[PDB]
């Protein structure tokens, strides 16, 4: 006798794009993560008198 | 025919467009300016705050 079961699914969630919370936040995919060591910004503040 | 002859600037000078923000008082017109930005950006302290 084949018996058969019922499953009830995994709930989903709104994904990261389509929250309110990336208005705080700049997105951009960068592909291979993994390879790099470090990042860095540099900024030049020249300063009136 | 004294104020032709009383200011020769401020007469037939080219007018412009001025960006600033206004206020009505009563019967007369002021401009509100706060100069913070020209003084915060260079570091000194202000002469408004007294």
């Amino acid at each position: 006798e084949a018996l058969l079961g019922v499953y009830t699914n995994v709930v989903e969630f709104v994904k990261f794009l389509e929250t309110a919370l990336a208005a705080a936040c700049v997105n951009t995919e960068f592909k291979d993560l993994r390879r790099m060591i470090d990042g860095k910004i540099q900024f030049k503040i020249s300063m009136p008198t | 025919g004294d104020k032709a002859a009383l200011a020769d600037g401020h007469d037939e000078i080219q007018r412009t467009r001025i960006a600033a923000s206004l206020v009505k008082i009563g019967d007369k017109f002021v401009a509100i300016e706060s100069l913070q930005r020209m003084y915060n950006e260079t570091q000194f302290p202000c002469p408004l705050n007294r």
